């Protein structure tokens, strides 16, 4: 009976659903080889802004490795070597791979897909 | 003989007149232990079947039937009763007729103004008859005295016809009777299956022919909220969908239908409805999903089914109250990718409250000290049954004062969560890489 859940679900099930300031996560994302006017980003915020608030928790989960929102706002997110914020890499590898995550650094390697919806699809095949 | 024929046939004339006053109720008793006579009961039964026959001065019975118009009930020129009044004497008939189930007339009749399973088949014809067939009281009651009484082709024509025309409880007893009468014959199994399975090809097939129109209407609406005219007979109460599902929840009843054209255009159109970005659209075609997965997912296809259409699906479930491990979408119980975390949250407490049905629960105290609650708890309840932890906790601070106990379980829920990380108990330490998360603490042989 509960392994209806998911590994994810039952985080989300003993701590809850969290409440996603994604003002403070955009105020507290780093990009490295996307910018912050790249399209695939545009795409990553309508995406994630379309996304309900579970898998908004599993993005956070996929990125961070928890569904824990830091108390103080993403500007205190923890990684290995102290505050990490949440980062988007380019990944420059073929864009038929999924996206790919190192929560100790919250390292995203998102390759370049080519439209929101194939974005979209990829990315909620992930969480 | 303890009455005669003609005190009777005085009695039987009280269930023409229609007296709010009257009590029929111990006038059916008076028929009934009359009837505990064989020759009685047989001469009554056959004078109420004969009413109910020619439903489809002593004798002057004036009934306001309509507006305008006092029918008298009896028109004595061989003597009939007036169209207007017979839907009275029909229901009355049948009023004590169910009784009667549980446990010449009219020449009588005219000498005084001058002054179980063989009928069985009476009855089923009865459903031809127009006053009957109009009526859906008449109707629920002439199927709730079948299905009294079940306890041959037309005449399951007609039964059938019940339910491809038009009551969920009259209905719900000519699915009894054609159970019961299932149970009888093999032959007349097969052939009251074999003319359902009809009927519901030819439900199918006008059904197609709506969502048809319904898809053809969708793009329209399209290529240039939804209130598309096609949905209004989708929509409706009396809907082939509902006469639909309702067949075949009779047929798969019984057990213990090809429709290729219908099923794949039942999907297209539902992935027509889902691309057209709305969301309660969807549920004009929910009970043809239900028969969808009745007639597969026997007790695969439809499981592809419930891939391509996953997200509507769990929209169907998540707005439907039907039970998901009681209803029909139970079978994907297993495939469990195919539910929405909510969806799957409430299964989890319907189905553990489920299980645990049987448990009362009481509330039940437990006794902690703040600088100790954690020690407490474990000394209390570590011993504890489940289902002494399955009662309702409320917990006691030594000498504090009452207070809201659901905030006060909420701070001893929090204080328990935190002391579970105090390192003196040893139980979690923090990943050295998030050092934020906690998982056992492998020095917890301490």
């Amino acid at each position: 009976l509960i392994s209806i859940f998911t590994e994810q679900e039952l985080e989300l099930l003993i701590s809850g659903l969290p409440t996603i300031d994604i003002d403070d996560l955009k105020s507290n994302t780093e990009y490295h080889k996307y910018q912050s006017n790249s399209i695939q980003i545009q795409w990553f915020w309508r995406a994630l802004r379309s996304f309900d608030q579970a898998d908004r928790a599993k993005f956070l989960q996929f990125v961070t490795g928890t569904s824990k929102v830091p108390l103080q706002g993403f500007a205190a997110l923890e990684g290995m070597n102290g505050i990490q914020k949440f980062q988007i890499h380019r990944d420059d590898r073929s864009t038929d791979r999924l996206p790919s995550a190192h929560t100790c650094f919250n390292q995203l390697d998102l390759p370049a897909y080519e439209s929101f919806e194939k974005l979209r699809h990829m990315l909620l095949l992930a969480i | 003989l303890l009455l005669d024929h003609e005190a009777l046939s005085c009695l039987l004339v009280l269930l023409f007149v229609d007296e709010p006053k009257l009590n029929t109720s111990r006038l059916h008793r008076v028929l009934r232990n009359l009837c505990y006579h064989a020759q009685t009961r047989h001469w009554v039964i056959r004078s109420l079947l004969s009413i109910l026959q020619r439903s489809s001065s002593w004798l002057s019975v004036s009934m306001d039937a309509a507006l305008g118009c006092r029918t008298n009930i009896f028109q004595i020129q061989t003597v009939h009763i007036h169209p207007q009044a017979a839907p009275v004497v029909c229901r009355h008939v049948l009023d004590t007729l169910i009784q009667l189930a549980k446990v010449d007339f009219w020449d009588l009749l005219v000498k005084l103004d001058n002054m179980e399973a063989s009928p069985l088949g009476q009855l089923m014809n009865m459903l031809s008859h127009p006053v009957i067939r109009r009526s859906s009281l008449l109707t629920e009651k002439l199927l709730r005295l079948l299905s009294l009484i079940s306890i041959g082709l037309t005449e399951n024509q007609l039964q059938l016809s019940v339910e491809v025309l038009t009551s969920e409880e009259g209905l719900e007893d000519a699915a009894n009777v054609l159970l019961q009468l299932s149970r009888g014959d093999s032959g007349t199994r097969d052939t009251v299956l074999k003319l359902l399975l009809n009927g519901a090809r030819h439900l199918g097939y006008t059904l197609c022919k709506q969502i048809g129109t319904l898809l053809a209407e969708l793009r329209e609406y399209n290529l240039e909220e939804l209130q598309l005219p096609s949905m209004s007979m989708l929509t409706s109460k009396t809907s082939t969908q509902k006469f639909f599902l309702r067949v075949l929840q009779v047929i798969i009843q019984l057990r213990d239908l090809s429709l290729d054209e219908l099923w794949d255009m039942l999907g297209e159109c539902l992935k027509e409805l889902e691309e057209s970005h709305d969301q309660h659209a969807v549920l004009v075609l929910q009970p043809a999903v239900e028969a969808f997965f009745l007639v597969h997912a026997t007790e695969q296809k439809f499981l592809r089914f419930a891939e391509t259409h996953r997200t509507v699906l769990n929209q169907i479930l998540r707005q439907s109250t039907t039970h998901l491990a009681d209803g029909p979408f139970a079978v994907l119980v297993d495939y469990i990718r195919v539910l929405d975390f909510d969806v799957k949250r409430k299964y989890f407490r319907q189905e553990l409250e489920r299980l645990d049905e049987g448990l009362r629960k009481e509330d039940m105290a437990v006794h902690v000290r703040r600088d100790h609650v954690f020690e407490d708890s474990y000394r209390e309840l570590h011993r504890k049954s489940p289902e002494e932890m399955k009662n309702r906790l409320y917990i006691v601070f030594e000498g504090e004062e009452g207070q809201d106990a659901g905030g006060l379980l909420r701070e001893w829920y929090m204080i328990i969560s935190r002391e579970m990380f105090n390192p003196m108990y040893a139980l979690f330490r923090t990943s050295p890489g998030d050092r934020v998360t906690y998982t056992i603490n492998p020095s917890s042989h301490c």
